[PDB]
Order: structure tokens, then sequence, then C-alpha cells
């Protein structure tokens, strides 16, 4: 994103982020209607996935913070 | 044994007294995820659950030990995720995530020592035999009382019975 100006690459982030979480939301709803014995390797594998996205995330508001100059 | 793995990490690492001497028995070897493997080895290499150290200094003291990003990462993570179960049955919780792990080798070995006896006569080899069977049955008796303790994991928030 090193070709588009600061104030769309933040929008970008912005947009990512922001569905992100409701992918967040969404996957961890499924893992509470799953037993991790039960059900172990399929639970311990969405978890890694849900843990994976929650610091994309994480990295993704720090870049949005960072390119659209908030305060 | 994916699932006990990441929560008997967690467990060294925000738990190292409850986790204690059964964790640190665990081999590395058990550990078959590659990264999770590599966590237990740095919680080894930083002295164990009996550093009795814990807190941030345990965990700083672990990342201490590795030089790899993606390890150093994961320990910060695990040293943070919510082991998600009641804080009272915590102790037993972790107690059962181990004893899952611990089953498992102790299996490998129990088949390991049979496929060995099953060559030999306890008449021919009496003594030997005597020792070999002798350690049978500390392996089978240990593994019997594990698959009674594993149940402590049950109490995770996400298990309904």
């Amino acid at each position: 994103d090193d070709k588009l100006p600061r104030y769309i690459a933040g929008v970008l982030a912005r947009l990512q982020e922001v569905w992100l979480g409701r992918q967040i939301a969404e996957v961890k709803s499924k893992l509470q209607r799953m037993s991790p014995i039960e059900q172990g390797d399929e639970y311990h594998a969405l978890f890694g996935d849900l843990v994976a996205m929650e610091a994309y995330r994480r990295s993704l508001l720090e870049q949005a913070s960072g390119d659209d100059l908030h305060h | 044994t994916l699932w006990p793995q990441r929560e008997a990490l967690k467990s060294a690492l925000q738990y190292p007294a409850l986790a204690g001497p059964v964790f640190d028995a665990l081999t590395v070897e058990g550990f078959t995820h590659p990264e999770y493997a590599a966590v237990r080895a740095a919680i080894d290499t930083a002295g164990g659950t009996s550093a009795g150290l814990s807190g941030a200094q345990w965990l700083d003291m672990v990342r201490q030990q590795t030089t790899s990003t993606v390890t150093s990462a994961l320990i910060s993570e695990l040293g943070v995720e919510a082991i998600q179960v009641d804080d009272d049955k915590l102790p037993r919780y972790i107690a059962g995530v181990l004893a899952r792990l611990q089953e498992v080798w102790l299996g490998r070995q129990i088949a390991e020592v049979k496929s060995k006896l099953q060559r030999m006569s306890p008449i021919e080899q009496g003594d030997e035999y005597h020792a070999l069977f002798g350690d049978l049955v500390a392996m089978e008796a240990y593994r019997r009382s594990l698959l009674e303790q594993a149940s402590g994991d049950d109490l995770h928030h996400h298990h309904h019975h």
C-alpha cells in the first residue's frame, strides 16, 4: 500500500478492522457452540485462526490510527 | 493432543506453581506441534516451574531463551490468553490437561515394554522378567490413575456434560 495516499491506505485498514471484528465475533460464537473435549482438534484449529485474526486486527487498528493521523 | 498442549503451555506460563513437577516431567517430544515444542523447550531452559518465578518476570525469562520472533510472540500470547475455567476448578483443570499429555506418552512407553516382554519368558528370563514387568505395572497403574485425573479438563467453559 505504499502507492496510496495515507488517507486511502488508512480507510482500507479501518474497513478491514471493522469487518474483521465482526468476523471475530462470528468465530468466537462458533467456538462457544463446540466442546474442546469432544472436538479438541477442530476446536484448536478454529481457535488458532481466531487468535491470528485478533492479532492482525490489532495491527490494522495501529495502521489505521497511524495513517489517518489519529491523536 | 493439540488442545491440551496449548492449555499445558498456558498453565506453565501463567500458573507455574500449579503446573508443577508434572508439567516439568512432560517431554518436549510429546508436544507434537512444533511451535508448542519450542515454547516447551524455552520453559525447560528457563528452569521449569521449579525456578519459582511467576508473572511478568517469568514470561520475560522464558522469552529470553528464544531468538525466534515467532516463538517469542507465542510465549507472550500464551502468557496472557485466558484459561477459560472457574478459578476454583483451575488446579484440577491444569492437572487434567497435563494428564492427557502424560497418558499418551505413557501409552507409548507401555506398548514398548509389552513388546519386549512378549519376546521373553517369565521362566527363562527370571529376574529380568520381574524387573521389566515391575516397570510395566508401575506405568500401567499410573496410566489408570491419570485416566481418572484427566477428568479435571472437562470443566472447560466450552464443555458441557
